[PDB]
């Protein structure tokens, strides 16, 4: 049986190290007229904006590659014991999957 | 009524795992779900810290280990209240996965409340439904935080009306007023939609199980 | 009804506390099966505290051996310029593989970081993977 | 207020009246509808009153006593609805209807 | 258990940068 | 019957709580009024009920009307109920000091026969809950609502001998000097028994109360302790 | 609002 320990060593997940400047690929699973929500395997998703070059081949479903900046954005601001998180990754959009 | 008690309510009682939830789920089940992931180290709370294994470049992972038996825990405890016909209730103010969340009560023959929860549900109940109105035998929580972080209204309602809770804490939730808290990612869509299908096959199962011991009883 | 104080002990003691009392008629449908498979904590209230000083959370980093050499590659030779793909649970990226020649070469030979990370350097030139510093 | 066997006497009570004015107006009883009662109301008792509803009537009397008084749950005190402890379970229920509509569709003058 | 996580300093930082003057007088 | 004074409302029963919505009757519960006043007009009540069995809750009404705040505050008292564990059914576990707000409590548990030795409130409310045995001292300022809030504080969060005795799983021995060297086991652990004996401490480092070893001592002089009282 | 109706 395998334990949780080995299987936390050998994710994904934890051999990328670092997220900064990372190359990623993720999933489209929700449109919003231009607004993209693309799910890369981490804990939350990223949310982009439709590119305005061959803008009608991003759709629900499509592989697209992105270059994670933070898993999750949160922030400490003045006056507050707890970070406050947005509830979404930061990426950036680079193209289609081929 | 002594020998239908004795044979039908007290007997499920007698055993470890009557309905075999331990089989609904594993360690590896429960990582392939993104269970393990949690919020960043800024975010954590303090009564979560023994459920947490550690922080992987600041962000907390959570012991599946302990969510293991915190969830064996809690659904056992499910499937033997649907079992004895117990009014449940499942609660989430996460948008995102209110349509399944309603979705999934309405086909396990239980009840859900995702929308805006108005003041005095429960402790108010009676001017607000009726005086002869019955409340939830067991609540249970997919998501703990309102909208602001905050914890939901009905934990405290629900420990001040003596109605136990189930819940999935992340690592930023309160765990201390959940009867029967479950360590585990509350956000990503992988994680809701395990939570979800075990809780509704565990009372589908306890149901189902309940319906056979009582046509058998009748039999003999 | 109950007792409505949640800051007082726990649903379970205070439903048991007031049927041994008399207050409470009958244990209500919860009350057996909670007795027989109770959780591994009792839920108390508790108010969280903010810790000052020397207090520190107990929580450690996640560190592993193989994360040194991955900081030495992510600095030499650079992120790979192919992509990760975490959905799948066996990928294995160009960092992983560079990890694993060289835990190979250690156990089957000498200690000394830099000969260590030159020879499997190139060893995957061998195997033939670009890699550029 | 009124008890679901005040109710039922004034159901049976209004059968019974049917029936009557059937008889005294010559009509068939089994064919006698709504309409001939509030034909023959107006013919046996007339009133030039302009109020409306200050005439005299016979109306079935579920049009008349408010029985809006639906229970929402049975002997057992299970409700019948799944989305009954939100207590707007028939504004939800059409909500989430048209929510999964949506979400089907998404998938694939007048006021 | 092999693997359990082990204490280290942590890898991933980058050590400080230089100055342009650092080592010459 | 009069209360703690002759034009006082202090201690004076209202009677068994109404019946409940909740369809329960309180038939066995009795209400003691702690205190009336006058909020600037309405009037504001703390009351407390009990069973004397070891239920017992106390609650503030307000209202315009006296009798109004009176049937608030019962009513909702009995919603609030504390279950007070009493050593024998007639006094405390063990003694217990505290400190709400300003209030210091010290309250002693006594042999049988002892008596209420206690400030009047907290006769009425001891009376209310069922202990019979018991002594304490109020001390700082004397304010009737942070008063009953530490009495039930602290007779709420007192530790039964099971619970010392499953905490440190060994057996709870009681010496009664009526009794000789008699040893009586009060309680034993559930669970299994430790084998290593207690580290038999030479002088523990225990806060002690500078009244209460003046008054062993015979140093305390008060013209004012020990004076002969009616029943209680 | 990716979630209206909800
Ligand atoms: S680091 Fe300052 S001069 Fe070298
Ligand atoms: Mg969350
Ligand atoms: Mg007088």
């Amino acid at each position: 049986v395998e334990s949780f320990a080995s299987m936390l060593r050998h994710s994904p997940l934890t051999q990328m190290g670092p997220a900064k400047d990372k190359l990623v690929i993720g999933r489209i699973f929700h449109i919003v007229e231009n607004d993209l929500y693309i799910d890369f395997g981490g804990k939350f998703h990223c949310v982009c904006r439709r590119p305005e070059v061959d803008g009608e081949k991003y759709q629900k479903g499509t592989r697209v590659r992105l270059r994670l900046l933070d898993l999750e954005l949160t922030s400490r601001f003045l006056g507050a014991t707890t970070d406050t998180t947005v509830l979404e990754a930061n990426a950036v959009l680079l193209g289609i999957q081929e | 009524s002594t020998d239908f008690n004795d044979k039908i309510l007290n007997e499920p009682l007698k055993h470890s795992d009557f309905f075999n939830v331990k089989e609904l789920f594993s360690v590896r089940s429960l990582f392939d779900a993104r269970v393990h992931l949690g919020h960043k180290a800024g975010c954590r709370h303090r009564f979560m810290e023994p459920y947490i294994f550690g922080s992987r470049l600041d962000h907390d992972i959570i012991d599946l280990e302990q969510t293991a038996t915190h969830l064996q825990l809690a659904l056992n405890f499910t499937a033997h209240m649907a079992y004895r016909k117990g009014i449940i209730l499942f609660i989430s103010r996460n948008r995102q996965f209110s349509y399944l969340i309603e979705n999934m009560a309405r086909d396990c023959g239980e009840y859900a409340h995702t929308r805006y929860f108005r003041g005095g549900m429960l402790t108010n109940a009676r001017l607000l439904f009726g005086p002869t109105v019955r409340l939830p035998d067991l609540i249970i929580f997919l998501h703990t935080l309102n909208n602001i972080f905050e914890p939901h209204v009905a934990v405290r309602d629900a420990a001040k009306m003596n109605i136990p809770t189930v819940g999935i804490v992340d690592t930023n939730c309160n765990p201390c007023l959940i009867t029967y808290p479950v360590p585990g990612n509350d956000d990503s869509p992988l994680a809701v939609h395990l939570y979800c299908r075990l809780f509704q096959t565990a009372i589908t199962r306890a149901k189902e199980k309940r319906q056979q011991v009582e046509a058998l009883y009748r039999l003999q | 009804a109950g007792s409505r104080l949640e800051t007082v002990g726990s649903i379970f003691s205070r439903t048991r506390d007031l049927v041994r009392a008399g207050v409470l008629k009958e244990k209500p449908l919860w009350f057996d099966v909670y007795d027989a498979f109770p959780p591994l904590r009792e839920p108390v209230f508790q108010r969280p505290r903010v810790r000052y000083g020397k207090a520190k959370a107990p929580i450690q980093d996640i560190w592993y051996h193989e994360d040194r050499i991955r900081a030495k590659f992510y600095s030499v030779y650079g992120s790979g310029q192919r992509a990760f793909d975490l959905f799948n649970p066996n990928f294995k990226s160009t960092c992983q593989r560079f990890v694993e020649k060289y835990t190979e070469l250690q156990k089957l030979g000498e200690t000394d970081e830099e000969k260590l990370f030159v020879e499997t350097g190139k060893a995957l030139l061998a195997e033939g993977v670009i890699l550029r510093r | 207020t009124y008890t679901e066997d005040f109710i039922k006497k004034q159901i049976e009570e209004f059968n019974i009246g049917k029936r009557h004015l059937a008889n005294m107006m010559g009509e068939d009883p089994e064919t006698f509808t709504q309409e001939d009662i509030d034909r023959a109301i107006a013919y046996l008792f007339p009133s030039g009153l302009f109020e409306k509803r200050a005439r005299p009537v016979m109306k079935h009397p579920e049009q008349i006593f408010p029985r809006q008084r639906a229970i929402q749950w049975g002997e057992d005190g299970r409700p019948f609805h799944y989305l009954f402890y939100t207590g707007k379970q028939s504004y939800y229920s059409l909500m989430h209807d048209v929510y999964g509509m949506l979400l089907n569709l998404e998938k694939h003058g007048s006021r | 258990n092999e693997d359990l996580p082990i204490s280290m300093e942590n890898p991933y930082k980058e050590p400080l940068k230089k100055c342009i003057l650092c080592g010459k007088h | 019957e009069r209360g703690w004074s002759g034009n006082s409302w202090g201690g004076i029963s209202l009677g068994p709580p109404d019946p409940g919505p909740c369809g329960e009757t309180y038939e066995d519960f009795d209400t003691r009024i702690l205190e009336v006043r006058n909020v600037f007009k309405s009037i504001r009540v703390l009351v407390a009920v009990g069973n004397g069995k070891g239920a017992a809750g106390f609650s503030i009404g307000k209202a315009t009307d006296r009798m109004d705040a009176f049937r608030k505050a019962k009513n909702r008292a009995v919603h609030h109920l504390h279950y007070i564990e009493r050593y024998e059914d007639h006094t405390i576990f063990h003694d217990i000091s505290l400190r709400f707000k300003r209030t210091h409590i010290k309250m002693k548990k006594q042999p049988k026969g002892y008596g209420l030795r206690c400030h009047r409130a907290i006769i009425t409310i001891c009376r209310l809950i069922g202990i019979k045995d018991m002594y304490a001292k109020v001390s700082g300022s004397i304010n009737m609502l942070s008063l009953t809030q530490g009495l039930f504080r602290g007779l709420s969060r007192q530790e039964t001998h099971q619970q010392l005795a499953d905490k440190k799983g060994l057996h709870v021995v009681e010496i009664r000097e009526e009794c000789g060297p008699l040893p009586i086991v009060v309680a034993s652990p559930r669970g299994p028994l430790r084998k290593d004996p207690e580290p038999e401490d030479e002088v523990p480092d225990v806060k002690l109360d500078w009244e209460d070893v003046k008054t062993a001592q015979g140093m305390k002089r008060s013209v004012w302790s020990n004076l002969k009282r009616a029943a209680t | 609002d990716p979630w209206q109706g909800c």
